[PDB]
């Protein structure tokens, strides 16, 4: 067991290397849809409309 | 994390040494013919049998083969054995002939189920209170179903005649379907009872009750060698328009697999040719089951074909299912093809691809698909895509029951609820049968939210992990009282909330804590 | 006389669906439309069309097939429903302009006022603009050919007035708007090399072929004028440029102060909340 | 001897400073998908908007 | 007594047409039609779709003309639109979506051939523009107020159809009145196409033309831009100066719901088009 430590954590170690383009891909997509419904609820107000107090 | 490319030969290359042992060992064996499947493997063992002339030692290994972890390798081993052999010579015969039964243990689980049997009025009086006539009408029977599994007791659905067929609806269908899961293994007394309703003009008002016997039967008559198939072909043969197409090829369908039979694919293509979306996705769901391991070269070209030339949805993703569970083994193979139908416009068959690399990956032997599955997941705007992400990946990272909810912890709240409700099927597939407490100390922000859907699906998971637990060790308290509240709470929730609530309730209360479900 | 004309993508989509109803032909040949809009005011509008059948010759190209009949009570029927639309001119799906073209738009000519010919791709595999705006008048060759019939090209914009934005928009869920910053802005500053490199390629390709080994006297004359804006830029050794880039160079040196300062701004928050914060749940932890 | 409890030893340490760096690897794994679950909060936030 | 799972089809094309109705869409009562071609009773589709003249009448059975029915479908019918009519639509501005006596005894009268009858009702005039989700109705029958309301299958687009969720009119109107879920179509072709087409809508003709104009506006333009985000970035710089303070006593709590970051941010975001448009120039001067 204290040999086969190494290759079992190899795998974690794959594991947690397989999370990095993902995190990317997260990061780098959801902030484009962050703009995108801020653009979305931004493009709900309108100049033209009626003034109360 | 295995290619498979050396493994194989490391073990077929290391089962020489217990054979010039003093005793032979079964797990080594079993745990290497799992494995490599190799039916030269097993050339030498089954003929040792005879040679070592020890009964005891061989119903073991028999039994545990023939029990599962293998379907077409089976079916090859079998002729193989019958071929050995006459066409103790007495003992001999007896002994093949009584390894392949596999009745026996359907009559000593059916017999245990049949008297370990324990019930409560409560659930059953619940759910009667909780019943509706149109939504949860099929979860009341789909619980008693399921809980009502393996002890084939009608007497609880021979209270009434006017809670059944009181309306003319799918309800009655999936009532006869229930009652074909609460019966299981009887080659007589199932088609007996299904004709003991009204053997009378033998001209039924409703013909859900013929097509649901259908269905029934394809479920009681399932990997089974008792088959009734060639009767089944005539008794499809028969004149009718939607129970004999759908109900036909789904019983007919779900009784032929691992047969591989050329006819039963000629007849499901003309039965295809129609057009029709429903009897089409049926074709499709038994074309899945019955060319499994099989792999024809023109099939994927003429469904795939067959597939952009229909708008029906039905018909997709019938076709969608049917080249995805078709697919094992194809590891090496089907990349190409994969990587090929990843790019398609159709959604259906985009989830298509990730449900087919989906039990073909199984075993947590590629990291490169879980690239493009999560790549997929989070750039692609469509909802259908990215709530069919993860279960491929709870499909092949099942090893692992743990590593699970830590990386789904990010899609335990998204920002697309389909997205939650695919990592709700995901927590619940991968934390099944486990004791993982990660999902479910995560279940607790899952319970409660302004979509109904990551709610059932939520309900769904806490269904797949609480079931066969001790109380004592773990506190889940919480959670079986938020479960119980779900009944009382149906009037200020949603429909389908207590749809999937008694759906939920029905996965513990299922067999009486007998039955539970492995990976 | 018209400067620019305005073309919404609903006629286009009309030919996605002359592209739809087809139901494997086997001929898919060109097609006339009738685009219908507004010559009233100077600039042009396209709102919406109907569909004519129109059909021709495999040998001869001189036969054309359109109605009078079924013209007139489309038309008719269109101007009943709504008076702010008339007739404009037509189009056709044609990548290439046939000669029996001049006969075709001859008809509008005759009964319609001056018509405006419109040219798009049956396979939409053009990345640059699909449609053509070609007004028809008769002028004076400076060469002394007969006079005729020539098309002259017209700038065009694709655009929608107020729910086609949203129903495109909806219908999409892809395309992203201008949303300045860095993505939006370098994304252009990749592709638009590709944008004018496959362009140039498909263009002085059959220009160079074209010129040297080939007829029919088109009037090249006026590609004199070409190569003559080829040569409105004859090197440049950008010495006088220098202090222009010396300009430009200090306002990416005031871009440089802005950035530094401005992140120097931000990064104060940050590297007090990393610390003060730890610090206090480090010592509140036990 | 002198070599599964020295050679292997190192290689096992060695195998320990590999968990130091995936470990830098798992805490800008922590740290990036808290911003992340932030982010997600937020966008959620203006979902509930 | 058999009821399905229905679900309505609905293409770009009768979108559109629908929106020009939506322009049409005047507090003038108006009349559409809608025409496609049932493959099956559990789907339906929906491809030409036109509008219809106005009058004085309104909305009625009597508006509809017959004879000219007739005789614009069979002016269809000898072009390449081979479909009959699948129902019919109609515009019911500021009094809201809902049906009245009027309308749907005509729906009664129209629903006599088909038993479907898709009726779509369109407001763009309280309709934002933020979403064009528009629903699609349907009617109940009379006799089946002794059984249960709807015995329709497939409970999960429920959920997809709870986009109404205004908490009048549903569970108001719900009364014999019921509706259906709504899902598109596209292909590769239309993709392909409307993209390329938008694309080049937000793009120029040959897409270096506006290009070098900004980049030479840079020097002048943008320049004023710039001076004013250095005046608006100096306002909020006064105000940093006071923040120490408060920092220094407090720091428990956010009593400013100004963030004084991202709008920064936003600002370098401006002030990256003089570096990105600097390699452009650099190309414009190269070759
Ligand atoms: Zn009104």
């Amino acid at each position: 067991d204290l040999y086969s430590r190494y290759k079992k954590l190899q795998q974690e170690l794959e594991f947690l290397e397989v999370q990095e383009e993902y995190i990317k891909d997260e990061q780098k997509n959801l902030k484009k849809e962050f703009l995108h419904a801020q653009e979305e609820v931004k493009r709900i107000q309108s100049i033209p409309l009626v003034i109360g107090q | 994390m295995q290619n498979k490319q050396f493994r194989n030969k490391v073990l077929r290359v290391l089962v020489k040494i217990y054979m010039n042992l003093e005793k032979p060992d079964f797990i080594n064996v079993c745990q290497c013919l799992i494995f490599l499947d190799d039916p030269q493997a097993v050339s030498d063992i089954l003929e040792k049998l005879v040679k070592e002339d020890n009964l005891l030692m061989a119903y073991q290994i028999c039994f545990d083969l023939y029990e599962s972890a293998s379907q077409q390798f089976l079916s090859s081993v079998i002729q193989n054995l019958r071929t050995v052999g006459t066409p103790e010579p007495k003992d001999q015969t007896l002994k093949m002939i009584k390894i392949l039964s596999g009745e026996m243990a359907i009559e000593l689980h059916l017999q245990f189920l049949i008297r370990n049997n324990n019930t409560d009025l409560m659930i059953l009086k619940n759910t009667k209170d909780a019943v509706r006539n149109s939504v949860c009408h099929t979860a009341t029977v789909i619980a008693n179903s399921f809980m009502h599994c393996g002890t084939t007791s009608d007497q609880f659905l021979r209270d009434n005649l006017e809670w059944l067929a009181r309306a003319t609806n799918w309800a009655k269908f999936t009532a006869t379907a229930s009652l074909g899961v609460i019966h299981k293994g009887h080659e007589k007394e199932a088609l007996q009872l299904m004709a003991t309703y009204l053997p009378k003009d033998t001209s039924p008002g409703s013909a859900y009750q013929e097509g649901g016997g259908l269905y029934a039967l394809g479920l009681i008559h399932a990997n089974h060698g008792g088959d009734i198939i060639d009767y089944l072909l005539n008794q499809l043969k028969n004149a009718s328009n939607d129970i004999v197409r759908h109900g036909g090829s789904l019983g007919l369908g779900l009784a032929a697999m691992g047969t591989a039979r050329q006819d039963v694919y000629d007849l499901l293509k003309t039965n295809l040719y129609q057009d029709d979306a429903v009897t089409g996705e049926a074709a499709g769901l038994a074309l899945g089951l019955v060319m499994l391991g099989s792999k024809n070269a023109q099939a994927i070209e003429d469904m795939v074909g067959y597939a952009q030339e229909t708008q029906h949805e039905k018909i997709l993703r019938g076709l969608a299912v049917g080249i995805a569970l078709v697919m094992y083994g194809r590891m090496e193979e089907a990349d190409a093809l994969i990587e090929s139908l990843c790019r398609d416009k159709d959604p259906i068959l985009r989830r298509s691809g990730m449900y087919t690399v989906a039990m073909a990956y199984c075993g947590s032997g590629n990291n490169k698909a879980i690239r493009r599955l999560l790549h997929v997941a989070v750039s692609d705007v469509n909802d259908d895509v990215r709530r069919a992400a993860v279960e491929s990946l709870g499909f092949i990272l099942f090893r692992t029951p743990e590593q699970c909810p830590s990386v789904v912890s990010l899609l335990s709240e998204s920002y697309n609820p389909h997205v939650r409700y695919g990592a709700a099927m995901a927590l619940g597939i991968c934390c099944a049968g486990t004791g993982n407490k990660e999902a479910i100390n995560l279940l607790e922000p899952m319970t409660n939210d302004p979509v109904n859907y990551v709610r059932q699906g939520a309900l769904i998971a806490s269904a797949l992990i609480m079931i066969q637990q001790t109380e004592i060790t773990c506190p889940k308290v919480n959670q079986f009282r938020q479960l119980y509240s779900k009944v009382i709470n149906d009037k200020h929730d949603d429909v389908m909330a207590k749809f999937g609530a008694i759906l939920a309730q029905g996965i513990l209360d299922a067999g009486g804590h007998n039955v539970t479900i492995s990976l | 006389a018209v400067q620019k004309v305005v073309v919404h993508p609903l006629v286009l989509l009309s030919v996605v669906d002359h592209f739809n109803r087809i139901g494997k032909v086997g001929n898919q040949k060109r097609v006339v439309g009738v685009l219908l809009g507004s010559w009233q005011k100077k600039v042009l509008d396209v709102s919406n069309s109907f569909a004519v059948p129109f059909d021709e010759d495999d040998k001869d190209d001189s036969v054309w097939f359109l109605d009078h009949d079924y013209l007139e009570n489309m038309y008719g029927m269109f101007k009943k429903v709504n008076a702010r639309e008339r007739i404009v001119g037509w189009y056709h799906t044609g990548p290439k302009l046939h000669k029996n073209d001049i006969a075709i738009n001859e008809l509008m000519k005759r009964y319609c006022p001056n018509s405006v010919l419109v040219i798009i791709d049956v396979k939409p595999k053009d990345l640059g603009l699909p449609t053509e705006a070609y007004i028809s008048v008769e002028e004076v060759h400076d060469d002394g050919t007969p006079t005729s019939k020539t098309f002259e090209h017209v700038t065009s914009e694709i655009g929608a007035e107020e729910a086609e934005e949203v129903g495109v928009e909806h219908l999409l869920r892809d395309i992203k708007d201008t949303t300045v910053g860095t993505l939006s802005q370098r994304i252009t500053n990749q592709v638009h090399g590709l944008k004018g490199l496959n362009s140039k390629l498909l263009d002085i390709r059959s220009y160079l072929e074209k010129v040297a080994t080939g007829k029919l006297p088109i009037n090249h004359q006026i590609i004199y004028q070409l190569q003559d804006v080829f040569n409105l830029l004859p090197d440049v050794s950008l010495q006088e440029f220098v202090k222009a880039f010396y300009l430009k160079t200090n306002d990416q040196m005031v871009v440089v102060y802005l950035a530094s300062l401005i992140r120097s701004v931000v990064a104060l928050h940050n590297l007090i909340n990393n610390k003060i914060a730890n610090r206090d749940a480090e010592k509140k932890e036990g | 001897l002198e070599e599964g409890k020295a050679g292997s030893g190192l290689r096992q340490y060695y195998l320990s400073k590999i968990e130091e760096l995936q470990l830098i690897v798992n805490d800008k794994s922590q740290n990036l998908r808290r911003l992340q679950a932030q982010r997600n909060e937020l966008n959620a936030k203006v979902r509930l908007l | 007594a058999v009821d399905t799972a229905e679900q309505v089809y609905i293409s770009s094309l009768a979108l559109l047409k629908m929106l020009k109705h939506g322009r049409a869409g005047v507090p003038m009562e108006v009349m559409g039609l809608m025409l496609g071609e049932f493959v099956d009773d559990y789907t339906v589709r929906v491809i030409d779709v036109f509008a219809m003249p106005q009058s004085g009448t309104g909305v009625s059975v009597e508006a509809v003309d017959p004879v000219f029915q007739a005789k614009m479908l069979d002016m269809l019918k000898q072009t390449g639109r081979p479909e009959m009519v699948v129902g019919w639509y109609h515009s019911h501005p500021g009094f809201g979506c809902w049906l009245s006596g009027v309308d749907i005894n005509t729906q009664q009268s129209f629903e006599a051939l088909s038993e479907r009858a898709v009726a779509v009702v369109v407001d763009p005039i309280q309709s934002v523009k933020g979403k064009v989700v528009i629903d699609a109705f349907r009617l109940i029958n009379a006799n089946m107020m002794v059984l249960g309301h709807e015995p329709r299958q497939t409970t999960s687009n429920l959920g997809h159809l709870n986009k109404p969720s205004i908490q009048a009119l549903i569970h108001g109107l719900n009364r014999h009145y019921y509706s259906i879920t709504i899902n598109y179509r596209k292909n590769e072709l239309e993709q392909k196409m409307l993209l390329n087409l938008h694309k080049k809508s937000w793009m120029e003709g040959l897409t270096l033309q506006d290009y070098s104009e900004h980049c030479k506006h840079n020097e002048s333009v943008v320049k004023e831009m710039l001076e004013l985000a250095k005046n608006y970035n100096k306002a909020v710089e006064e105000e940093d100066k006071m923040t120490p303070e408060q920092l220094a006593i407090k720091n428990v709590g956010k009593q400013d719901p100004k963030r004084h970051l991202e709008e920064h941010v936003d600002v370098l975001m401006t002030s990256n088009i003089v570096q990105c448009l600097a390699a452009m120039l650099d190309t414009v001067v190269f070759k």
